């Protein structure tokens, strides 16, 4: 993973 | 202790009884994906160890409206009947089957039962998601998630990762479908009215949360591995030319995992999916893992060099989750960093081997940074810890079990050697596998490893080993090592190691290390209590580079340094996970050593210096001039990383300052790094060129230019974004350079309309990814709302994006409180979109708030999370925030002057 955080910049 | 209809449940505990043990599911399911619902049925053969009356498993969502047992083994229950007695309890997320006459102990049965169920509209169970083609249709696919709990939102069964068992999976469809699930398909079957059925090949031994189906239209790209695995990579039709690049990962990625951890993967068949509508990053279901497009799908026109490097990793996740994860599945949740603590680290060991270039090996560094910002803050976790609800369970997935047991793992890999520590990886993996481990199994397993294969003879091990002082050291220190790494995982907190140098006499302390809190503050020694941890220190020195070992296992201690020389420099690379702090002149030995030759110091070892100096300035062990004294340096160095993060501390106060209207500080620090490193920053092209990391210093720094409005920059961008715009897009922008160039281009109301419109045609996700970071750099509150408001929709900007959004909203000072005040005025609806629960709200949460630094926010914050307790929700990051907030206050008015005159100083002389 839920860590997709690369959620942006 | 009872619900629903009254008529008592006969059992009260949220984790299951352990009487009846599942070994194989039947399970049919009929999914319609015009109706957006499902009609399934299932068989589970049961064992029953002590005799029952009632049978307990979970089941949430689901209507079950068929229920029978069935027994080869006990005529009573011989073919077809007897209908089962349901009672459904749903606060334990239980139902109850009650049986006619209590059930024979080391007797199988057959529970037989038939379910429905509208298809999830919310990323979990078995969910609806949607998809965009080029012509601009729009598909459907139903897919599944099931980890940690939701397996049982899908269909009735026994949702704890022990109960493993086979599952033999069957699924109706139509023509214009197929079918995905963990193993390969056995064979189709036509039906009458002109629906299929597949049938998938059984599984082997493993968790309900694995279990993984899918519907959809997809294609595929596919190879195999050297071992002959079939790896497909699935995508929506159009999109097939991304995928690509994951196949060619993949492919290289696993033969790499069978070779280290010397166990191929069991299945005949790997699938990785590009999911349109997918909450998580990714998920590791066995044969058939589930991605974001982000994650998986790349695309050389848009997709960025680090679009490429995370892609990398996430599929070195996922792939190493097969085996831990997959094949050794951790006990009970309190665990989970069993799977995600060591996924994290095979990601660097895995990369590192097939991709070098990638130059992972000096990224990770940043997964232990990351952890120390909340490890240093009371409101931390032991990396094993007890959780029982849902919530708590999803809580467990954290910086703490993923960053910190992989840094614990490296310190350990550090310690014992590679070979070492891959051979105790290789016998934990075999000796698990196909069931499960706990803590204690992991540091057994870890402690006991034997080099050189068994030894040989008559090595320590096995056969008949020699008696020999050499054997008597072996076992003594293995048992130290267990002693050591369960104190690192029973124990919240990293430890500071405080170094005193007296000529030859270094002496040593070891201390808790906190964040924010003096060393002589009123609940300081309150916090440190019995914190002792058995640390593997390591140091070089400035006379020296040969490395020096030795285990702290105590408060204090002391060694002796031959040859009295400089400086000394502890825990060397970062490899440790504690802080050093150098007493009398050490801090000025080595500042003094870096401004005059910095390569005598090892690379990493800079790169944790620079870490250590600010953290501790913050720990008040150090004032703020000292640690920006050190960046002076970097104007020389050209280690990316060490630059990277000496930079990254000026841009943070920076917008520390900027997000306050301290303008004279914030301008100071503006003119500061535009002028000290104006020659880095003018020496980067607008293009794709160089190797990784110089096409990651470049999209690096020009970042950074535009962020401080350095004239030439903004000017280069503009002219970029304009020729793209009037191009209509058929000028192609360097991909490391796009998301700087869509953030300028979007500070005007026709540029800012035009990328939200090339959003919505964009057949890229990381091209949408970074245009919806543009469209957040934009001043007025008009469009961010409008971002935040589609975002609720869920149709333009889909709901897997909104925590992301606000978060990016929040952090600039023009949305920090429109984001605010979103948040609270929209909280009863946030949580009707997201578990409590979920990654999304924990982002919601702390993307909102922890950026605060004044006694005014700080309020604020406290008052709405008493109010959001009562109603019964709680999260640990409540405390987490509030620590936090309050870390920045003390930081501000600690510092804050400091800031002001160092800069002050520094446009004087010279
Ligand atoms: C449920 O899953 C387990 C795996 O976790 C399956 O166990 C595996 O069963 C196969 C077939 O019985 C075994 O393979 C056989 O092994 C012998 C010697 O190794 C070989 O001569 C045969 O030709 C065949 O390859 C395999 O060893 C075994 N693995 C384990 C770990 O037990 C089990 O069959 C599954 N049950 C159902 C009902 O599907
Ligand atoms: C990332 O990959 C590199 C290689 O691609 C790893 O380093 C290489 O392999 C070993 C490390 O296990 C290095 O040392 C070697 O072992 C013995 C005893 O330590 C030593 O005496 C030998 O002379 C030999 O050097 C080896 O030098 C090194 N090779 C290169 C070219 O760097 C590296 O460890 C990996 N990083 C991580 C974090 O896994
Ligand atoms: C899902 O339900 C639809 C009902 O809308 C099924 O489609 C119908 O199937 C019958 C029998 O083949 C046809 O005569 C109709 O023409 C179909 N309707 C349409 C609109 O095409 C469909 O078969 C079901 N799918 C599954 C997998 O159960
Ligand atoms: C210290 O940095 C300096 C450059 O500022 C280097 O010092 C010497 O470099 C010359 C050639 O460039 C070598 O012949 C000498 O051996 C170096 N000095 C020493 C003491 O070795 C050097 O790169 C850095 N220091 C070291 C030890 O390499
Ligand atoms: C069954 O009886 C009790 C209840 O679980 C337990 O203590 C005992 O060890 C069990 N024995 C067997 C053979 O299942
Ligand atoms: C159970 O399923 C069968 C169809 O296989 C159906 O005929 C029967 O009526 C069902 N029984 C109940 C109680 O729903
Ligand atoms: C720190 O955390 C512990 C929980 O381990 C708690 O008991 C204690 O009261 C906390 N102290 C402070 C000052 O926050
Ligand atoms: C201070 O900053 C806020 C936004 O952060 C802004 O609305 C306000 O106008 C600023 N005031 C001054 C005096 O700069
Ligand atoms: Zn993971």
């Amino acid at each position: 993973x839920k860590h997709h955080a690369f959620s942006f910049k | 202790p009872v619900a629903t209809n009254g008529e008592r449940f006969p059992w009260q505990e949220l984790r299951l009884p352990s009487v009846v043990i599942p070994l194989h599911y039947d399970l049919f399911v009929h999914p319609n994906l015009t109706s957006l619902d499902f009609v399934a049925s299932e068989k589970i053969e049961v064992l029953v160890s002590n005799a029952t009356q009632f049978i307990i498993l979970h089941s949430k969502d689901l209507e079950i409206t068929n229920a029978t047992l069935q027994s080869e083994e006990d005529s009573r229950y011989m073919k077809p009947g007897k209908e089962l007695k349901v009672l459904s309890y749903p606060a334990h997320e239980q139902i109850a089957l009650l049986v006619p006459e209590k059930l024979t102990p080391h007797l199988k049965y057959y529970v037989a039962m038939d379910f429905q169920a509208k298809l999830g509209d919310g990323f979990e169970g078995f969910y609806k998601s949607t998809y965009r083609t080029l012509g601009g249709e729009t598909r459907i696919l139903a897919v599944t998630d099931f980890e940690p709990t939701q397996a049982r939102m899908a269909f009735p069964c026994f949702d704890e990762p022990l109960f493993k068992a086979n599952f033999s999976i069957k699924i109706r469809r139509e023509s214009r479908h197929i079918a995905l699930s963990n193993m390969p398909k056995v064979k189709t079957i036509e039906l009458e009215g002109g629906l299929l059925e597949d049938h998938f090949e059984t599984t082997v031994k493993m968790s309900t949360y694995l279990v993984a189906y899918i519907v959809c239209d997809f294609h595929s790209l596919s190879g195999f591995t050297s071992s002959g695995v079939k790896v497909s990579i699935y995508a929506s039709p159009d999109k097939r030319n991304q995928t690509h690049y994951a196949l060619q990962a993949s492919l290289k990625l696993l033969d790499f995992y069978e070779k280290y951890f010397d166990i191929y993967y069991p299945l005949s068949k790997l699938d990785l999916i590009a999911i349109p509508d997918f909450a998580p990053g990714a998920m590791e279901n066995w044969g058939l893992i589930t991605y974001r497009e982000t994650s998986l799908l790349f695309d050389p026109k848009t997709s960025s060099a680090s679009d490429k490097l995370w892609v990398t990793r996430v599929i070195a996740h996922e792939l190493a989750h097969q085996w831990f994860g997959n094949l050794v599945t951790m006990e009970w949740w309190n665990d989970i960093w069993l799977n995600e603590g060591f996924a994290k680290y095979m990601e660097l060991i895995a990369v590192n081997a097939t991709y070098p270039e990638l130059q992972f090996d000096d990224y990770f560094l940043n997964v232990c940074f990351e952890v120390i910002t909340k490890d240093s803050l009371n409101s931390s976790r032991p990396i094993s810890k007890p959780a029982e609800t849902p919530t708590q369970i999803q809580e467990m997935f954290d910086e703490v079990s993923y960053n910190k047991g992989a840094c614990i793992l490296n310190m350990l890999k550090d310690f014992l050697g590679e070979e070492k520590f891959q051979k105790g990886i290789i016998q934990y993996l075999k000796k698990f596998s196909y069931r499960n481990a706990k803590n204690d199994d992991l540091w057994s397993s870890l402690s006991n490893s034997c080099l050189e294969s068994d030894f040989t003879s008559g090595g320590v091990c096995h056969s008949d080993p020699k008696m020999t002082s050499n054997m008597l050291a072996f076992l003594g220190e293995n048992a130290e090592v267990k002693e050591m790494m369960t104190t690192w995982t029973l124990q919240k907190g990293i430890p500071l190691l405080v170094v005193k140098q007296d000529g030859c006499s270094l002496r040593l302390q070891q201390e808790r290390f906190l964040q924010g809190v003096f060393q002589e503050d009123p609940e300081w020694r309150a916090l440190q209590e019995r914190y002792l941890w058995h640390i593997p220190l390591t140091y070089s020195t400035s006379s020296s580079n040969v490395i020096h070992r030795h285990i702290l296992k105590s408060k204090t201690d002391t060694l002796d340094l031959p040859e009295k020389t400089s400086w000394v420099k502890f825990n060397v690379d970062s490899n440790g996970y504690y802080i050093v702090h150098y007493e009398g002149h050490g801090w000025d030995q080595l500042i003094t050593q870096l401004n005059q030759n910095h390569t005598l110091l090892r690379p990493k070892d800079r790169v944790g210096l620079i870490h250590d100096v600010f953290q501790l300035v913050g720990a008040g062990r150090l004032t703020l001039d000292k640690a920006l004294d050190m960046t002076y340096y970097l104007q020389h160095e050209t280690s990316s990383p060490a630059l990277l993060e000496g930079l990254s501390y000026l841009e943070s106060f920076y917008h520390m300052m900027d997000r306050r209207n301290i303008s004279d500080i914030s301008e100071n620090l503006k003119r500061y790094l535009l002028q000290y490193f104006k020659p880095v920053i003018d020496r980067q092209s607008w293009s794709d060129k160089g190797s990784v990391w110089d096409r990651m210093l470049r999209s690096a720094l020009l970042k950074l230019a535009c962020d401080l409005n350095h004239a030439p920059c903004i000017q280069k961008a503009a002219e970029l974004f304009s020729q793209w715009m009037e191009s209509s897009g058929k000028l192609n922008i360097p991909t490391d350079v796009l998301k700087i160039v869509y953030s300028v281009g979007a500070q005007t109301t026709a540029g800012w309309n035009y990328l939200l419109e090339q959003y919505e045609l964009s057949m890229s996700s990381a091209e949408q990814n970074k245009i919806l970071y543009a469209l957040s750099t934009s001043k007025h509150q008009e469009k961010l709302l409008k971002l935040i408001e589609l975002g609720m929709e869920g149709k333009v900007i889909k709901t897997q994006n909104l925590a992301a959004l606000l978060h990016a909203i929040a952090r600039r000072p023009k949305g920090q409180q429109l984001a605010w005040d979103f948040v609270r005025e929209n909280w009863t609806h946030l949580l009707k979109k997201f578990d409590l629960g979920s990654y999304d709200i924990r982002m919601i949460i702390s993307g909102t708030t922890a950026h605060f630094s004044s006694k005014d926010k700080l309020q604020e914050v406290k008052l709405f999370f008493e109010s959001l307790e009562a109603q019964g929700s709680h999260l640990d990051i409540f405390q987490t925030v509030l620590e936090t907030i309050t870390k920045n206050i003390k930081w501000l008015e600690k510092n804050l002057p400091t800031l002001r005159t160092w800069l002050m100083v520094n446009t004087r002389h010279h």
